[PDB]
């Protein structure tokens, strides 16, 4: 049942001597490594307190010890015997153990104004002073250890991790504190969080690992659960063949405890766990090692201590003389400092009380029997001293010791080594093991897209089309000047296409126009040589001059239509796209009209048509030319000559093949309107040719003019359907240009073929025929 | 020391203030006759009735351990713990009900208060397994807010005592108030421990903010007294209402009966159990010794002593009996617990008529969440005329009944409380019983300021009086923005985010038809002297002006762009640059041969208008929706050259021939075809006038884009046609009639 130690004043104590268990016995195996190890140490300290001349002078401190089991409903029921003594009297308690054990008891004892102190549960909950007004821990809370875990993960430069905790306030709030602090930091994303039931099924642990392994960007797992919970997981790791797949980690729940790692030593290699900053207690280590197990009075479980530590009875009855220090039965207890510390701390608070409440007394003072625990609480918080092993004893008003704890590494060859320490900051030094980090870094041009909103995660998405990179997460469209770098680091010139006069198609008019000029000049030279001969004068020497000049320009114009882009090129091109067509028609109109007017005038009168004299007729031709020049000037005014680069025409799907064009910016509106006026003169010429159908052969040029128009008007009109039909082609730069050069040169050719070439043959080769016809 | 131990299959513990506090002298003071013993005896009467009840727990005799709270917290736990040791109905004062709950829940033992109300015992994170037979004064907020709604009353001053229950009620009231859009004018808490002047200060502070002249109170009656005394001393003019912390309480209204008229109070409605009053009145514990604290009760209730057996001679029934209405909660608490146990047994012991082993352990939540709150009936021994639906909500709030009543003037007697109505979950009130609201009494004093003006008018932003903000219109282009303004929309009138055009269409079309019907006359006659003697090219340029007026009319109504408005303005030149100008050569030849004279005129016509063309084709301003911050629904305007003086150049082009050449009017005297010569002299002059008559529309109609478009379209067509006919009259006379 319980240990009852006499004294003048009494102090309670509480520990997991059993674990939890079945319905008929909620108290299975002896947890010697939290329980009786620490209990003897408390009792050791109790005797030392009683044997300390300067502490609670002349007062024997007695004691009451109970076994928590672990299912904390057992604690209270029990607490009830303790409580009846409280309301033989007990002053206070060392209460501690796990979450459910401490939190239930903190709510019963405070109601009778009885102070309670924890060598153990760090859980956040107990810092609500509105619920635990009588309470302190002696250790930093999970609010520190969670932060520390976050700092260590960040020191590992990991970003992406799985956590596991078993049920009960310690686990469930502790890992939740780690989750929240990790989220506040932002440098980490939680792959997952796995709860373990207090009563899990066998094999669940293999299922847990398989779930832990789904999030393959994690190579590490964090634990707040108890010892046994950890073996079920790491045992599963052996079965799952995950040994060395992982990093593993612990809050205070496990560490220098050897039973976690033994028989699974390769599992969790290098695993890092935290312990509250702890030193061994040499006086106890010695005592414990040297104590005879049947000479320990008032320790009802010490016989069991022999049985479980020496694996035999105190059957294999073995001699009691063997010291525990002579076998595997012995080692240094990981927390013994805290249980010894906590009991001294209360003893020191009681001492401070006597010096306050009973300042004139040693030994018993009746004032402390019905002591108001509030005053006891004041000294619990007010007393500050160097504790056992020299560790300063202080905790704040919410009963947290101030943060300070050490970071350990599980080293194989096997021991937990110190890596470093923490006090709201890490001091670690490094063993080489895997990394837990989410998405991997991305190439040039791979603009990150965040994986959802998850800070540590992304899709490395390659940039596209005319876009080039501007941020690790962002890419933007390159302007018309350029097509992206393939790395999308930036952008590179669109190659610009020029119209090449030597292209496979440009060469045709390039040379035909030259031939046209040569043919024209052959004719001009003959006409000049024969300028004063009737064969030339008869057709109108001046009219011939203008027609030949027109023809010359028609060809000169077409040659230049494929000239290298410039501004000089644009201005001359536009004035001559017009003139190279219109001069010929203006001249044809003047002459054709003279023929028609003479023909019709002769039906009514012998007088020559008025103003048919060359003195006025040449002006008519030039006036028609000027009318167009003025219209052209307007076109220049509304939209002036420019040498420009077109990027937009071939902005293709694959930017390496994007091509711009260096072109004269002549809008199709003016390309046509500059030809339109001229066309109208052509139309008028056609009409005159029709008006002249009744004209006789006595008019020397009346017939061949009609013929030039019969063909010329088609040569020209064919231009429009082609020009527009080819307007959608990638090759239109040369197709439309040569379409235009060809009809202008051909019209010039038509005029020479009927009006000049056969006449020149006679003028030059047959002098006997040089008559005015 | 004694717990009225009762035998049974299931034992219900409990805790009553049998004794008063003994302070520091003794733990326990004298017995509480009304708070302790009468409530316990009622409990016992009900427990015996339950054990004898044929339908409720017929298989469970209820035993008991009823503890003496001694009106102290120390005793409440020293003794409450005994029920834990042993394996609960209790809580009168609240310090006790709270601490008991703290222990009982640790052992999974539910607790029902029978008298403790306190709102703190709503917090299930600390006190999970509990029920309150009486709802804390917080609930009154609901009724209070509803009374204000009844009255259309809304904007109002309010008060608590120094009570934390006062804070609770005030916070609760604020919640219920806001839900119903009821605004606090101002408010405060009120000490017991302050001078009478401080109470007057509270009343003045109310009276100092008369935006409404009315108020409401959470209190306990010791405060309500001095508050009502201050009200009376100050001759305070308002009406007001209180929490049942001053409900009825004739005692408060005695110093201030007059001021007390202007008010209503809630009480929790009283439904005393007459059966128990009867049992207690006839009770004689001398013989019926089960309750151990009666010996003191007898000695002090009747003035006697049992030391000499003197009280033995004075049957307890000798002293008249009265009970608090509170007795009903004592009873509801035992029945509600018994019922919860009953339903628990139906669920856990479904086939057995005696208590089952299933109920030997403590069951926690199984009682608390499943059977304790889920109680629903009419209370036993309750007056047959009414109902209380005893139930609890999910937090253990015992659902209840409340009287709403006013203090009436009695010009013929003492002033009296009068039920106006009641509250239950909502309010019912008869207005005819209200001295300041019954119609003959006139309306309630100001209790309002301003409406939910949240629309085409929106509230002002008057500092301070937010709940009283004025109502103010927005401006006629906007849409709802805040409670107090409006956002500017797109373009249009208040968006909340061509009628006579047939005129110009008709005339333009008719103009064109008439124009060409006539042209065909002149053209058919090109070989006739009427044309040979005319400047026919100009006759035709002139006639064509009307045809152009038609063409221009349709351009004038084209969707606006500079492509058309430039032409529009030029068209006001064009119509007469041709329609007047042909007169130049007709006049000249009658007043470089005629063929050249015609060509010269044609050149002059084009020349002068082209000068103007050059001036207008270079104007940058175009079309749009500049419109006006006025009108707003003005859509699609012609180019913004309103009243541009450049238009005078068109008038010029016409007058250049029309007025500036009238020396030539002398042509009417010329001996050549006088029918025409006379008319040229007549029509040059007449035409100048006709055209000038139309001209003013250039500024006259500029205020309305639909009007001027319609107008210029008609005027241009008409003017041209009227003018052509001026000279065609003699031309057509000869052609058509000779
Ligand atoms: N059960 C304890 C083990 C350390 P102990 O030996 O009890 O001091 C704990 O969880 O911290």
């Amino acid at each position: 049942n319980s240990i009852r130690i006499d004294g003048d004043i009494t102090l309670g104590g509480l520990f997991p001597v059993h674990g939890r268990g079945s319905e008929g016995k909620p108290c299975g195996e002896l947890k010697k490594e939290k329980g009786i190890h620490r209990l003897e140490a408390m009792l050791f300290a109790l005797d030392r307190i009683n044997n300390d001349p300067d502490l609670l002078p002349n007062i024997t401190l007695g004691a009451r010890i109970l076994d928590t089991c672990s299912r904390d409903t057992h604690a209270l029921e029990q607490s009830l015997t303790f409580v009846q003594a409280l309301i033989e009297r007990v002053v206070g308690v060392i209460g501690a153990s796990g979450s459910s054990v401490s939190i239930m008891v903190a709510n019963i004892l405070r109601l009778f104004k009885i102070p309670q102190i924890s060598y153990a549960s760090t859980a956040p909950d107990l810092s609500d002073n509105s619920r635990y007004d009588f309470f302190s821990r002696v250790v930093p809370s999970d609010t520190y250890q969670a932060q520390a875990m976050v700092d260590i993960v960040r020191a590992l430069k990991w970003n992406y991790v799985s956590t596991v905790a078993s049920e009960g306030s310690y686990g469930e709030s502790g890992v939740e504190a780690f989750i929240q602090k990790s989220r506040e930091d932002g440098g980490v994303c939680i792959a997952q969080s796995v709860k373990i039931p207090r009563e899990p099924k066998a094999g669940e642990f293999d299922k847990i690992i398989r779930r832990l392994l789904e999030t393959s960007n994690a190579r590490a797992v964090i634990i707040f659960a108890n010892e046994d919970d950890i073996r079920r997981v790491l045992e599963a790791a052996r079965r799952a063949n995950q040994t060395g797949h992982f990093f593993w980690m612990g809050s205070d729940s496990w560490g220098s405890k050897i039973a976690p790692v033994l028989h699974l030593e390769e599992v969790a290699e290098g695993a890092v766990t935290i312990l509250p900053k702890r030193m061994s207690v040499r006086g106890f280590d010695r005592y414990f090692s040297s104590r005879t197990l049947d000479n320990n009075r008032r320790n009802i479980w010490f016989a069991e201590f022999w049985e479980d530590n020496f694996h035999c009875k105190l059957v294999k009855k073995c001699t009691n003389r063997e010291r525990i220090g002579q076998d595997s039965a012995y080692e240094q207890e990981g927390k013994v400092q805290f249980v010894i510390d906590a009991v001294y701390a209360m003893g020191h608070a009681l001492h401070a009380m006597h010096r306050d409440l009973c300042p004139g007394r040693v030994g018993l003072c009746p004032r402390m029997d019905p002591v108001d625990g509030t005053q006891l609480l004041k000294y619990i918080r007010n007393v500050n001293f160097s504790g056992i092993a020299g560790n300063p004893v202080t905790f704040n008003e919410n009963g947290d010791a101030p943060g300070r704890y050490d970071i350990y590494q599980y080293q194989l060859r096997a021991e937990y080594k110190v890596i470093g320490s923490w006090t709201d900051h890490l001091h670690l030094r490094i063993q080489q093991l895997p990394r837990s980090i989410c998405s991997l870094p991305c190439q040039p041009g791979e603009r990150k897209k965040t994986v959802k909103g998850m800070p540590c995660c992304w899709h490395c998405e390659p940039c596209t089309g005319y876009q080039y990179q501007v941020d690790r997460y962002t890419c933007k469209t390159c302007p018309y000047d350029m097509r992206p770098t393939e790395n999308r680091t930036g952008c590179r010139p669109i190659p610009i296409i020029k119209l090449e006069w030597g292209s496979p198609w440009a060469v045709l008019p390039l040379f035909l126009a030259v031939v046209g000029i040569a043919a024209t000049l052959f004719v001009v030279i003959t006409f000049v040589r024969y300028n004063d001969t009737p064969i030339v004068k008869a057709s109108g020497r001046e009219l011939s001059y203008v027609l030949l000049a027109g023809i010359f320009l028609c060809y000169a114009t077409t040659f230049l239509m494929i000239a290298e882009p410039d501004l000089g090129t644009c201005s001359l091109r536009r004035i001559f796209l017009g003139l190279g067509m219109s001069i010929s028609y203006a001249a044809l109109l003047t002459k054709t009209n003279r023929i028609y007017r003479i023909f019709e005038q002769g039906k009514r009168s012998v007088s020559a048509p008025r103003f048919i004299s060359p003195a006025s007729q040449l002006a008519i031709t030039f006036s028609l030319i000027s009318l167009q020049l003025l219209g052209i000037c307007v076109w220049f005014v509304v939209d002036p000559s420019h040498s420009v680069v077109d990027f937009q025409d071939q902005r293709t799907l694959d930017p390496r093949f994007a091509r711009g064009v260096l072109k004269c910016d002549i809008s199709d509106l003016s390309l046509i309107c500059l030809l339109g006026y001229s066309m109208l003169l052509m139309v008028t010429c056609t009409v005159y040719a029709i008006k002249t159908r009744g004209v006789p052969e006595t008019f020397n040029e009346a017939k061949p003019i009609g013929f030039t128009m019969y063909t010329t008007c088609i040569v020209w009109l064919a231009f429009i359907p082609i020009f527009f039909g080819t307007s959608q082609s990638a090759d239109k730069l040369y197709i439309q240009t040569t379409t235009l050069t060809v009809s202008v040169s051909l019209s010039a050719s038509v005029s020479l073929g009927m009006l000049y070439m056969p006449k020149v043959y006679i003028i030059l080769f047959h002098p006997e025929q040089n008559v005015p016809k | 020391k004694k717990v009225l131990t009762l035998e049974g299959d299931l034992v219900l513990g409990g805790l009553f203030p049998v004794h008063q506090k003994g302070g520091p002298a003794e733990d326990c003071g004298p017995v509480n006759e009304h708070r302790g013993i009468q409530r316990l005896e009622a409990m016992l009467f009900a427990l015996d009735r339950i054990n004898r009840d044929p339908h409720l727990l017929p298989g469970v005799r209820l035993g008991a351990h009823i503890l003496d709270s001694c009106s102290k917290d120390t005793h409440a736990l020293e003794q409450a713990l005994d029920f834990v040791r042993a394996s609960v109905i209790g809580g009168s004062y609240s310090d006790v009900s709270i601490q008991v709950a703290n222990l009982l829940r640790l052992f999974q033992i539910p607790q029902i208060s029978y008298a403790s109300t306190s709102a703190k015992l709503s917090d299930k994170s600390r006190y999970d397994y509990f029920a309150r037979t009486v709802p804390p004064d917080f609930f009154q907020a609901k009724a209070m807010a509803e009374i204000l709604r009844f009255f259309n009353w809304t904007y109002v001053s309010t008060v608590a005592s120094e009570g934390d229950y006062g804070e609770t009620g005030i916070e609760a009231f604020e919640l219920e108030a806001r839900a119903r859009n009821i605004c606090v004018a101002t408010s405060e808490k009120v000490g017991r421990a302050m001078s009478r002047a401080a109470f007057e200060g509270v009343v003045r502070a109310l009276l100092q903010k008369p935006s409404a002249r009315v108020a409401v109170l959470f209190t306990r009656s010791e405060d309500a007294r001095e508050l009502l005394a201050a009200s009376q001393r100050l001759n305070a003019s308002f009406t007001w209402v209180a929490s049942d912390g001053w409900g009825a309480l004739e005692s408060v209204v005695a110093g201030s009966e007059g001021a007390a008229e202007g008010a209503i109070t809630i009480e929790l409605a009283s439904y005393p159990i007459s059966d128990f009053a009867s049992y207690f009145q006839s009770l004689d514990p001398w013989n019926n010794s089960r309750n151990p604290w009666f010996r003191e009760f007898w000695e002090q209730r009747f003035r006697c002593s049992f030391r000499q057996r003197d009280c033995a001679a004075h049957s307890l029934r000798a002293v008249p009996f009265e009970q608090e209405s509170k007795i009903m909660f004592v009873v509801n608490a035992v029945y509600a617990m018994a019922h919860a146990l009953h339903n628990m047994h139906r669920a856990l012991c479904p086939n057995t008529t005696r208590l089952c082993d299933a109920m030997r352990p403590v069951n926690g939540r199984r009682l608390y969440k499943d059977f304790v709150l889920n109680v629903k009936f009419d209370a036993p021994f309750r007056p047959a005329d009414t109902h209380n639906e005893v139930r609890f909500d999910r937090f253990g709030d015992g659902i209840g009944r409340y009287n709403i009543f006013t203090y009436l003037r009695a010009g013929s007697g003492r002033y009296r409380y009068q039920k106006v109505g009641y509250w239950a979950e909502g309010l019912t009130l008869d207005t005819s019983l209200i001295p300041w609201a019954s119609p003959s009494a006139g309306p309630l004093p100001a209790s309002r300021c301003s409406e939910p003006c949240l629309q085409n008018e929106v509230k002002s932003v008057q500092p301070g009086e937010v709940c009283c903000w004025l109502c103010i219109p927005c401006q006629p282009y906007e849409y709802r923005l805040d409670e107090f303004t409006c956002a500017d929309c797109g373009l249009g009138y208040w968006p909340n985010a061509d009628a006579w055009a047939v005129g110009p269409v008709t005339i333009a079309c008719l103009g064109a038809l008439a124009t060409l019907f006539v042209l065909g006359v002149f053209v058919r006659h090109n070989a006739t002297p009427v044309v040979k003697a005319s400047g026919r090219e100009l006759c035709y340029i002139l006639l064509g002006g009307v045809f152009l007026c038609y063409c221009m009319t349709f351009i004038f109504i084209a969707k606006p762009s500079t492509a058309v408005c430039t032409l529009r303005r030029l068209g006001l030149g064009t119509a007469f640059s041709v329609c007047y100008s042909a007169l130049l050569t007709k006049t000249n030849r009658i007043a470089i041969s005629p063929a050249s004279q015609v060509a010269i005129c044609l050149a002059l016509i084009s020349g002068q208008l082209l000068i103007v063309v050059a001036w207008l084709v270079v104007e940058a301003p175009g079309t749009g929706k500049e419109t006006a911050p006025e009108r707003r629904e003005v859509v699609t305007l012609r180019c913004n050259h309103r009243d541009a003086s450049m238009l005078g150049s068109l008038a010029y082009n016409v007058l250049l021939i029309a007025l500036c050449t009238l020396y030539a009017f002398k042509t009417r005297k010329c001996p050549e075809n006088f029918n025409e010569a006379k008319f040229i002299g007549f029509t040059m002059y007449t035409t100048c006038i006709i055209w000038l008559a139309f001209l003013p529309i250039f500024y006259v109609t500029s205020s309305d884009y639909r009007v001027q478009t319609t107008t210029m379209c008609v005027s241009v067509s008409l003017s041209g046609s009227v003018v052509l006919g001026c000279l065609f009259a003699p031309k057509l006379h000869i052609i058509l009639f000779q």
